[PDB]
RNA sequence: GUAACCUCGGGAAAAGGAGUGGCUCUGACGGCCGGGUCAGAACUGGAACGGACGCGGGGAUCCCGACUGUUUACUAG
RNA sequence: GCAUGAAUGGACCAACGAGGAUCCCACUGUCCCGAGCCGCGCCUCCGCGAGCCUCCAGCCUCGGGAACGGGCGAGGGCCGG
RNA sequence: UUUGAUCCUUCGAUGUCGGCUCUUCCUACCGUCCGCGCGCACCGGCGCGGAAGCGUCGGAUUGUUCACCCGUUCAAGGGAUCGUGAGCUGGGUUUAGACCGUCGUGAGACAGGUUAGUUUUACCCUACUGGCCCCGGGGCCAGAGCACGGCGGGCCAGUACGAGAGGAACGCCCGCCGCGGGCCGCCAGCCCCGCGGUUGCCCGGCCGGGCAGCGCCGCGCCGCCGCGCCCGGGGGCCCUGCGCUGACCGCCUCUAAGCGCGCACCCCGCCUCGCGCCCCGCCCGGCCGCGCGCCCCAGCCCCGUGCCCCGUCGCCGAGCGGCCCCCGCCCGGGGAGACCACCCGGCGCGGCGCUCCUGUACGGCGCAGAGCCCUGCGAUCGCCUGAGGGACGCGCCUGCAGAGCGC
């Protein structure tokens, strides 16, 4: 017989199945479409998630109650160190899909790639592009290729990989990612644009642009093997059940005498692939910079990084990124950034007033150590 | 043509379900008030419905009030409340109790007084209770 | 930011976004810096017997 | 400080309030030196003291059986 | 008064009851709506080491059929452990 | 989806009502969507067709299904062994105790009422949820899944419309609710052995400790979490229809050929998984095969052929196309975790500094101290002292150390 009271479902099957990521990190499944004749540019950068904080903001926004007032917002702080392009790929639209033309590498390539390619730098024998090198020392080979994918492409990506020197982080190979090239009148442009930034750092701030919204990918926090009533939010049985109360009573029917894909299971919970969507950049800037943080409304220099340092993870040494809400990830999780393909279009603009820079670790009450020792005559 | 009250609000932290006793804040001739309903509340299988400062529930009058007043449904509105709440500008508030005062759907209070300072929500929201309140936090 | 609170009940400073702030009855607003002292004003401790605290720094000449 | 009712015996710990630590003192009660108990005061501790332990939730009514007692060892007190 | 009723006892009743029932105060994860934690088991390892059950076997949908098939007819899927 | 009629299967047993929990399906459609009609001025109603995406709730009495009432964003109906007891519960029904009424000479009876009454076993097969049976880096894609709906406010406007009472709409902007995926900056909750307070006993006393299965009380870091915060704006073909051109049928006709516009439904994108493939690197290898005009059929451009020997005697080269081969662990640490796997590695131990948790150490010194049997006893208080103790976060190394066996 029917069930006498309505109610949906509990969770989306759209993310199905529930199990550990088996890609090595975050991957960028589609990129922005191209559009023809807009200026040359990059897409995505790949960076690190560093830690969140409070900011003070003007908001105006016509037709709301905060159109005249301040906010307190919460941002997310992402540790962007420059880039190294390194290698060009070239697609060509087929009926059978995007088929691959050719990839020409740089003629030098650094240390992180070379130990990205073994498992144990110290033991393996070192022969990964031994002969290549060789063949490319000229730029003879180099313009060759570039002809092939000129006559032979549709779509340009270039492969770039991270610095791990430049982060607080223990791994010392780097990650190596694609990012296309989008505008343009041509192939050849884009392939000149590409050729010209060989072998060269590339930059966040050449990338984004504040006020701009991104999208972000990564993978979430783990949890192992987790019950039904944490990985699907069902209702807890009442007291007197024999045998436990965090359970689904009834998993079926008798007919099909199966049981469906749609019945919540226990299982692996978190470290799951995700993106969000549509979050608008604050600011970007450099560690380097002394007035980093500092606004109108402040006095005494403060940087990026607070005091007693960003928890679970360490100091920030040079570019970063800020952007509104959350994303993704716990600390130390490589993210990638891309542009948003379906921007929301009401939002206001960007205007920071203040920035907390106090301890994280504990409560803290001073914005630098040099108010913290005045007040504690030190 | 104008009876509910004025523009939109946030969302706020509601903390008076059903069955809730909280006192009567205008001298009205009542003593406490029994929360039976709210306004404009679509449900959920199995949850209560809830109120926050600022909105409109359905009361009848305690056994310790004046009985002009004792077995009949009547609109309050909701004025003070003990569970904390966060507002757009960052800041966390609450009061000592929940309180709240009797109104009419279109908004006039039946009563001359309110005893006691009122949030701003409430306020904002209802031009009646702005005058009549002394004191607005 | 210059537009700063002085906690009601240790007189430190308060920064934007970081504490709970209460009414009562008699229309007084008190400013709280974290828990540890909204708990121990409701629990009525004398704060001029706290040490840390700047009412009790005051009382013993610490505190100018 | 304690109500209705009552077989005048009860109800009754009815209901419901306040106090209780530490330290320094004062008085009272025997015997031709001992002993504990009871009462009062100052000072002083995060507005705390039966600080662990041990140890009634209460009230207004209706039905049945007066009451203490006994019973289906192993589903009925 | 389907079909109450007088030692097959009628009516009433203070005290009493691990008896059946309704309401009020106080109290609370019973609940809105769940979260965090402690010990033991579970789990992995060394040592030791059983019972029950068992035509044969062990993926589905429809048909017909002792009128609700694992095997039969027609289709759809499936390395093995 | 009722209740009957019948007695085909099941008495060497298919656990017999309802509720709770959870999934899926139907449409004979209650609100929301798109059209048409009205005895449709507006507002509000009523009828018809397509349409099953979302919504269809909280309570009082009853075991109840049902019914009945209060309230709200005003509240369709059903199926799945009358879905769901090795999922629960046990209120009802339906053993054994006991009571009332009616019936019976009696033992006893009662689709009459009432109260008390053990709910056993998964370690096997399958299904389902996750996880494994090592092999480079970066990508592409078949197949499978699938997720943005509802209610308001402001401007339009006291306008169109209407005698008046009254009283709309397109578009844009701003919110709320329900659902979904994340996160910890703020606020809230929690405490592994941190700091402080306190009762009894025990270590002769002070100090400092132990036992009371964490003795009990306050606060609390890294972390987890909601009662907190962030995010959710795309296309295509078209049904039921409304039109354009226009005949059979001299006129008229949305249709018969032809053409346009078109739905919370359908399909695709975004989003989750993903066998297999591709490019590059180390290498530059081995094998197999021999054969290209296009377009239309009420112009069909002169047709109504050709091949017909894959050995049956064909087999070089070139060219073009296709196939085959190629890639470590053990060990330690986590941001990962049942075991495994995954991500990373010249690890870590022990210190120093910063930060922040508690709340001002022991000792000494005081004309401090209520008082006293007073050259001494005394709970407490002040100063040295935002002190002492602690750290699972951050930065350094002045020490000790850390790249070794099976394949
Ligand atoms: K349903
Ligand atoms: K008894
Ligand atoms: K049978
Ligand atoms: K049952
Ligand atoms: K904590
Ligand atoms: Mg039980
Ligand atoms: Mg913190
Ligand atoms: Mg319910
Ligand atoms: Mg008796
Ligand atoms: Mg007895
Ligand atoms: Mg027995
Ligand atoms: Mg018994
Ligand atoms: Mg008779
Ligand atoms: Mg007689
Ligand atoms: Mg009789
Ligand atoms: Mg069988
Ligand atoms: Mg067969
Ligand atoms: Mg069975
Ligand atoms: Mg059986
Ligand atoms: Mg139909
Ligand atoms: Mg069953
Ligand atoms: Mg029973
Ligand atoms: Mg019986
Ligand atoms: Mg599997
Ligand atoms: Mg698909
Ligand atoms: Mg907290
Ligand atoms: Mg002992
Ligand atoms: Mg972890
Ligand atoms: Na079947
Ligand atoms: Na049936
Ligand atoms: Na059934
Ligand atoms: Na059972
Ligand atoms: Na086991
Ligand atoms: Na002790
Ligand atoms: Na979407
Ligand atoms: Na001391």
């Amino acid at each position: 017989s029917h069930r006498k009271f309505s109610c949906c479902r509990k969770g989306n099957l759209g993310y199905l199945p529930r199990k550990r990521c088996t890609r090595g990190r975050g991957r960028c499944k589609t990129f922005p479409p191209d559009v023809q004749g807009a200026p040359i540019h990059l897409t995505a950068f790949l960076g690190y998630k560093a830690g969140c904080t409070h900011v003070m903001r003007f908001i105006d926004h016509r037709g709301s109650n905060l159109h005249n007032r301040q906010a307190i917002d919460q941002a997310t702080i992402i540790d962007a160190p420059p880039m190294i392009c390194t290698a060009i790929i070239g697609y060509a639209k087929t009926p059978k899909g995007l088929r691959a033309v050719t990839t020409v590498w740089a003629a030098h390539i650094a240390e992180p790639a070379m130990r990205r390619f073994y498992r144990n730098y110290f033991h393996a024998e070192k022969t990964a592009f031994s002969t290549y090198m060789k063949k490319a020392a000229d730029g003879t080979y180099i313009k060759e290729q570039l002809g092939r994918l000129k006559q032979h492409a549709d779509v340009i990506r270039i492969v770039a990989h991270t610095q791990p020197a430049l982060t607080p982080l223990k791994q010392k190979k780097a990650d190596i990612m694609e990012i296309q090239v989008n505008g343009g009148a041509s192939v050849a442009e884009k392939v000149d644009y590409a050729y010209a930034l060989m072998e060269k750092p590339i930059s966040i701030k050449d990338v984004f642009s504040v006020g701009a919204q991104i999208d972000t990918i990564s993978i979430t926090r783990g949890r192992g093997f987790e019950g039904v009533v944490t990985r699907w939010g069902v209702t807890r049985l009442p007291r007197k059940t024999r045998r436990g109360n965090r359970k689904v009573a009834c998993i079926g029917a008798w007919h099909p005498a199966n049981v469906q894909y749609t019945v919540a299971r226990a299982g692996q919970m978190g470290y799951f692939h995700r993106t969000d969507t549509n979050k608008q950049v604050f600011m970007i800037d450099t560690a380097e910079n002394p007035r980093c943080c500092t606004t109108e409304f402040d006095l005494t220099d403060k940087s990026i990084n607070p005091v007693g340092g960003f928890v679970n993870y360490g100091r920030v040494q040079g570019d970063f990124i800020m952007i509104k809400g959350t994303c993704p990830g716990p600390k130390r999780r490589p993210v990638v950034m891309r542009n948003a393909l379906l921007p929301h279009r009401n939002c206001p603009p960007v205007q920071l007033q203040w920035i907390s820079t106090a301890s994280k670790f504990g409560h803290g009450i001073f914005e630098t150590v040099e108010e913290r020792r005045q007040f504690y005559a030190k | 043509g104008r009876s509910g009250g004025i523009g939109n609000k946030f969302r706020i932290s509601c903390g008076l379900p059903v069955g809730a006793v909280i006192n009567c804040a205008d001298n009205s001739g009542a003593k406490s008030l029994n929360m039976i309903a709210v306004k404009n509340w679509k449900g959920h299988l199995n949850r209560f419905p809830k109120a926050s400062v600022g909105d409109m529930v359905l009361i009848t009058v305690g056994r310790d009030g004046k009985p002009e007043l004792r077995r009949k449904v009547t609109p309050a509105v909701v004025v003070r409340q003990r569970k904390v709440w966060r507002r757009k500008d960052g800041v966390w508030i609450y009061f000592q109790d929940n309180a709240g005062v009797i109104i009419n759907p279109k908004g006039e209070l039946k009563g001359s007084s309110i005893t006691g300072p009122v949030a701003k929500e409430a306020a904002d929201r209802w031009p009646k209770i702005s005058t009549t309140a002394e004191c607005v936090h | 930011m210059v537009t700063t609170n002085q906690c009601s009940y240790s007189g430190r400073k308060i920064l934007p976004g970081y504490g709970k702030r209460m009414s009562r009855h008699d229309k007084v607003l008190l400013i709280f810096l974290n828990r540890k002292a909204s708990v121990h004003y409701l629990n009525k401790w004398n704060p001029r017997k706290i040490r840390w605290t700047l009412a009790s720094r005051r009382a013993r000449g610490k505190e100018v």
